[PDB]
RNA sequence: GGUGAAAUUCUUGGAUUUAUUGAAGACUAACUACUGCGAAAGCAUUUGCCAAGGACGUUUUCAUUAAUCAAGAACGAAAGUUAGGGGAUCGAAGAUGAUCAGAUACCGUCGUAGUCUUAACCAUAAACUAUGCCGACUAGGGAUCGGGUGGUGUUUUUUUAAUGACCCACUCGGCACCUUACGAGAAAUCAAAGUCUUUGGGUUCUGGGGGGAGUAUGGUCGCAAGGCUGAAACUUAAAGGAAUU
């Protein structure tokens, strides 16, 4: 179900005589026998889990934690990483781009390991086949097939019914709507085929 | 005309021409 | 330069490549030089370093994997490590 | 027919040059092909420069210049009489006034 | 030596789902199926086990990387970049 | 000139016209032949043998000091090379450039390079098969000719 | 002696700035323009313009402390002009006839080595 | 243009000046002028703190500013703020810089400008990136026009450059460098070990630029450095 | 901010402007030239590696291995196509403000594709010097770039061998240029476009009035855009070149 691998790391316990085993996310370039490092003095080397106010400008982070100690939030996705903008050393906070483009300001001691993640480019092959899509969503989630709404009767979605498929009423729906009225495009600021770009 | 506009022109003659047959065959 | 005097050495004088060999000329008291891979593994280096050290021997460590040894000595196979028991007439053992 | 030996540009023996733009229309023209001129002023404008130096704190202040070279396509240049349309036999003259 | 004159491995797939969703899956399944070099022993040996898992069947070791590639042009570029922070920290 | 560029350059040995020469010579036709033979043993082409001749010991050239050309006494001593020495040397440097060339696969003036040195080589190997110096059916190849330099 | 500052003029094409900051360039002191002291568009980096600013300037620098200017010219720069513009002359004179002392003058236009890209398009300002 | 704006308060004054006050700006002591001048900030209230507030901030001032001598009109030197004390706050090296009337000035076609710079780090872990100009100059009783280098005389006075700037900044703490760059003996140098390969005149050093410095340095040393 | 003036646009939620930093991508200013290299296209930040190359020098070697080339190949600006990455700037399309009789143009502010790169295609340009390649000869002159040779000719080790950088005289090979007409040409002009009615050094390609037409058709290459090959019917007395008033 993900499309990242995970790494097994064997950390030695500090205070007891015991080995504790954590299961990370896979940064590319990560293999077995390497030795990761965890903390404010680790170094800037793809796999380390450095806080973000002891990485510099231009980092490339990835499992980043949103609050410090929540042990990981953002950027987990295969190929996906966290961009370092700057530092507030002043109550400090690192603000960073995510990898929506949304710029997010975080504390500077939310962890997170350096490089991007592993299985990155998934998406650029096509499926070809709805076997394909049947086995890759058979152990993520019963979320598809999707049938379409305009297919449907009245009685089964806002969209059904009519003697041709057609959806009838405008097809953005109000942020302020019900559940069973949020049924198309929710909220949308706009819509149709737009020529632009990140714009992040 | 210009002879690059009438080039132009007597391409997209070339095209029409091309669809036109490739329709009928 | 290092690929030119290594070449020269194929050519004149003498060497061994791989391991064991290296290892065993080590043990010996017969290497004069040991060339190590880049890529080798840090363990062997490690080891290699260790038995050059017991037995008063140098060591360089090559520019390149155990491809670009192989090609540098003139093998169309790897090489991780080649000891050098004789320069014969290249300069090696003289310059670094 | 020809109008110039050198085709109105100097280029022999390259092919390619590498093109600059017009500073006044920012066109691109090759580099060859240009007409720079090398603008070297003074900072006061030769006008001000009695007010100048009497308001400076530092006697005999060195007063530096500016430096630029300006490019100019053809067009540019010809409009704003950086050169002039000569005559057919004195075109030849390379030596500049 | 070439049985198919533009198909490839895609030749498995028939005429089906058109030629140029054929020809983009050509080009990552030749990369997915290829075969590259072991940074670790310098040999022909690593596949792919699963999306990410490279694995060298010689010394045993497994590496993250790509989909597709054992190793994806932005891992490289980020790399590069990390090491030149590094030694912008470091010195 | 020139048959792969275009330069036009003239820049050549001036032969003396004398035969009989050079008249400061005491040294005898027998040692500047078996000094022949022994840098030949020793593994040199005949380019390099005239070579440290003329520019060692005193030898203007040894056609004029024998009676004979350094290939020509190689050849009657036997120590003539399996293949022509430039045509050797030609097919030691399409070697070298395909080497580079397999790294380097994007370097065009290479591959245009190779183009021309193996042209080259398929000249002068025509020519040797022709004169019969190099056997029949003998061919260049790419694959081969790295083993068949050494 | 002197208190010094930086005079910082921008003399581009229909605008010059002209205002003057502390020896560091952080606090900033009568940063008056050519654009509010002239009405129409087109006179915006008039000398006239570019004058009036400097005086204003001058005025309100004294009446800070600030007695002496350390000068500096600017361009558009970048890829722009880079040829300063009609007001940036007007501007040091008026405040040399204003008179407060002056020294260090210096052209700071931005100067690229190898730019981005001029607009216009290859074929440029077609008017 | 004065009475053109459409929309200036989207919603529907106390004087900076009197709000503010004057501090006193001091060069280090490889400097010959001490005071450099004066700088505006606001009065520190309760929430800013105007010492760290004002603490990193840079100032350019002239070389001939700082020593008295004309001749050094034409460098530059920034002075970074490092600590304050009442009215007294005292700067540090960030970097010297030419005049681009200089530049403009030494670069002259019908010759050669030869460019180097070195990243190389000093002896008290400070980063610079030194940049050295030089310029092949006509022999005196030459009467070719232009006077080039041969583009390996290039080569080999960049590579003696660089030589002399990594040794003259590896063995010379930055007060050191400081030292012996006011007096540019290291344009002497070069000169001296470039003039068996090309005339090369015009060897002023070029900007320095601190890329990166140590850790506070705030206790007990620049009472004699400054 | 922008313009010939303007307006679109941003702006007390602080715009423009200032200083200190940071990031990203592109580019390599001045130096830069009647200068260099490459088969052409092209190529201008530093170092390292990897191979390659012209010219010069050679009293080295082989000995005619050579010149030009249907067929067949390699490279081939820009734009363009496919797929990743990248995506600062500029910016076919588009948006929008002017100008205008109109203005879906020039001008202004944005802005997708593109501009950069990797892999694979494309194979065109006023791809030009509108000048095929190889060879020989025919005028004068200076300058320049690379190599070489000869001058106790000038700067410091060493004001007391060296080297370097210059200055002289040559020489070979380049990019060119000035003058003139032995000549050539319709002329413009050309040291080749000369040595061609005193017609023959070798060889490849191309043209045969203007259009129709680089069209139709067939073939072949290409994903496509299109490339290469390529007519005729019909029509027409001029099109065209260089000069003169």
């Amino acid at each position: 179900g993900r499309g990242a691998p995970l790494a097994k790391v064997v950390f030695r316990d500090p205070y007891k005589y015991r080995l504790r085993e954590e299961i990370f996310i896979a940064n590319e370039g990560v293999h077995t026998g390497q030795f990761i490092y965890a903390g404010k003095k680790a170094s800037l080397n793809v796999g380390n889990v450095l806080p973000l106010g002891s990485v510099p400008e231009g980092t490339i982070v990835s499992n980043v934690e949103e609050k410090p100690g929540d042990r990981g939030a953002l950027a987990r996705a295969s190929g996906n990483y966290v961009i370092i903008i700057g530092h507030n050393p002043d109550e400090n906070k690192t603000r960073v781009r995510l990898p929506s483009g949304a710029k997010k300001v975080i504390s500077s001691d939310a962890r997170g390991v350096i490089g991007v993640i592993a299985g990155g480019g998934r998406v650029d092959k096509p499926l070809l086949k709805a076997g394909r899509a049947f086995h890759k969503y058979r152990l993520k989630r019963n979320s598809w097939p999707k049938t379409r709404g305009v297919a449907m009767n009245p009685v089964d979605h806002p969209h059904g019914g009519g003697n041709h498929q057609h959806i009838g009423k405008a097809s953005t729906i109000s942020r302020g709507a019900v559940s069973g009225q949020k049924a198309g495009l929710i909220a949308a600021r706009r819509t149709g085929l737009l020529r632009g770009s990140q714009k992040t | 005309m210009r002879a690059k506009w009438r080039k132009k022109r007597t391409r997209r003659l070339k095209r029409k021409r091309r669809k036109v047959r490739a329709r009928s065959k | 330069s290092i690929n030119q005097k290594l070449a020269l050495v194929i050519k004149s004088g003498k060497y061994t490549l791989g391991y064991k060999s290296t290892v065993k000329s080590l043990r010996q008291g017969k290497s004069k030089l040991i060339i190590i891979a880049a890529n080798t593994p840090v363990l062997r280096k490690s080891e290699l370093e260790y038995y050059a050290m017991l037995s008063k021997t140098k060591v360089y460590y090559f520019q390149g994997g155990n491809n670009e040894l192989g090609t540098a000595v003139g093998k169309l196979f790897r090489v991780g490590v080649v000891s050098i028991l004789e320069a014969g007439d290249s300069d090696i053992l003289t310059t670094l | 027919p020809k109008k110039r030996a050198s085709n109105g540009r100097n280029k022999k023996g390259r092919g390619h040059v590498k093109p600059v733009r017009c500073v006044n229309c920012s066109k691109s023209i090759p580099k060859d092909k240009a007409i720079k001129r090398m603008a070297i002023r003074n900072i006061v404008e030769a006008a001000a420069v009695r007010d100048l130096s009497e308001a400076s704190v530092y006697p005999e202040y060195a007063l530096p210049k500016t430096y630029n070279k300006l490019h100019y396509c053809v067009s540019c240049a010809i409009h704003a009489r950086i050169v002039r349309v000569r005559s057919r036999e004195d075109r030849k003259n390379r030596a500049p006034p | 030596a070439k049985r198919t004159k533009k198909v490839g491995i895609t030749g498995k797939y028939g005429v089906r789902y058109g030629s140029s969703l054929r020809r983009q899956v050509k080009k990552l399944e030749i990369q997915q199926h290829a075969r590259y070099d072991c940074s670790f022993c310098g040999k022909k040996t690593v596949k792919r086990g699963a999306a990410g898992i490279w694995t060298c069947s010689c010394c045993k070791k497994t590496v993250a990387g790509g989909a597709y590639t054992v190793s994806t042009a932005a891992a490289a570029t980020v790399r590069s970049t990390i090491r030149r922070l590094r030694e912008m920290v470091e010195a | 000139g020139r048959m792969h560029s275009a330069g036009k350059g003239i820049s050549s040995s001036a032969i003396p016209y004398s035969r009989n020469a050079p008249a400061w010579f005491k040294l005898s036709s027998e040692s500047v032949i078996e000094q022949i033979v022994k840098y030949a043993r020793k593994g040199l082409t005949p380019s390099q043998i005239g070579v440290l001749l003329r520019d060692a010991h005193g030898v203007t050239q040894a056609r004029v000091i024998t009676g004979n050309k350094i290939m020509r006494i190689l050849k009657s001593n036997g120590l003539a090379p399996e293949i022509p020495e430039d045509l050797y040397y030609l097919i030691k440097k399409a070697v070298s450039v395909r080497k580079h060339l397999e790294r380097n696969r994007k370097d065009k003036d290479a591959k245009f390079r190779l183009i021309l040195i193996e042209s080259r080589i398929h000249r002068l190997a025509r020519y040797y098969r022709t004169v019969a110096v190099l056997p029949p059916n003998w061919k260049y190849e790419s694959a081969t000719a790295s083993a068949l330099v050494n | 002696s002197q208190v010094f500052g930086v005079a910082r003029i921008y003399a581009s094409f229909n605008d010059t700035f002209v205002h003057v900051t502390d020896l560091s360039g952080k606090e900033t002191i009568a940063r008056v323009t050519g654009g509010m002291k002239v009405k129409a568009d087109r006179d915006e980096s008039s000398p006239y313009a570019a004058m009036l600013a400097a005086q204003d300037v001058a005025a309100k620098c004294k009446e800070v402390g600030i007695t002496a200017v350390h000068v500096k010219i600017r361009a558009t720069g970048g890829t722009r002009t880079k040829t300063p513009g009609p007001g940036g002359q007007a501007a040091l004179r008026a405040l040399a006839r204003s008179g407060l002392r002056i020294g260090r003058i210096e052209d700071v236009t931005p100067v690229p080595s190898d730019s981005t890209r001029k607009k216009g398009g290859r074929r440029g300002r077609r008017l | 243009a004065v009475g053109k704006n459409k929309r200036l308060s989207k919603g529907k004054v106390v004087d900076p000046f009197t709000r503010k006050e004057w501090f006193d700006i001091k060069a280090p002591s490889t400097f010959e002028n001490r005071n450099v001048g004066k700088t505006l900030v606001n009065k520190s209230t309760g929430l800013k703190s105007a010492s760290d507030a004002l603490k990193g901030r840079v100032v350019e001032v002239c070389l001939a500013d700082l020593q008295g001598s004309e001749d050094h009109s034409f460098r530059k030197i920034k002075l970074r703020v490092d600590e304050v004390q009442g009215k007294n706050l005292l700067t540090n090296f960030h970097g010297m810089d030419f005049t681009t009337d200089k530049l403009r000035s030494m670069v002259r076609k019908w010759q050669t400008l030869i460019e180097a710079n070195v990243t190389v780090k000093t002896s008290d872990d400070y980063v610079l990136r030194i940049f050295a100009i030089a310029f092949t100059r006509k022999q005196a009783n030459q009467v070719k026009r232009h006077s080039y280098a041969q583009s390996s005389h290039i080569r080999a006075i960049r590579k003696v450059i660089s030589e002399i700037l990594t040794k003259e900044v590896q063995g010379s703490t930055l007060a050191q460098l400081t030292s012996k760059l006011i007096p540019e003996v290291i344009n002497k140098e070069i000169e001296n070990a470039t003039k068996d390969i090309f005339p090369l005149q015009n060897i002023h050093v070029r900007k320095v630029k601190l890329l990166k410095q140590p850790k506070f340095d705030v206790g007990a040393l620049m009472a004699l450095h400054g």
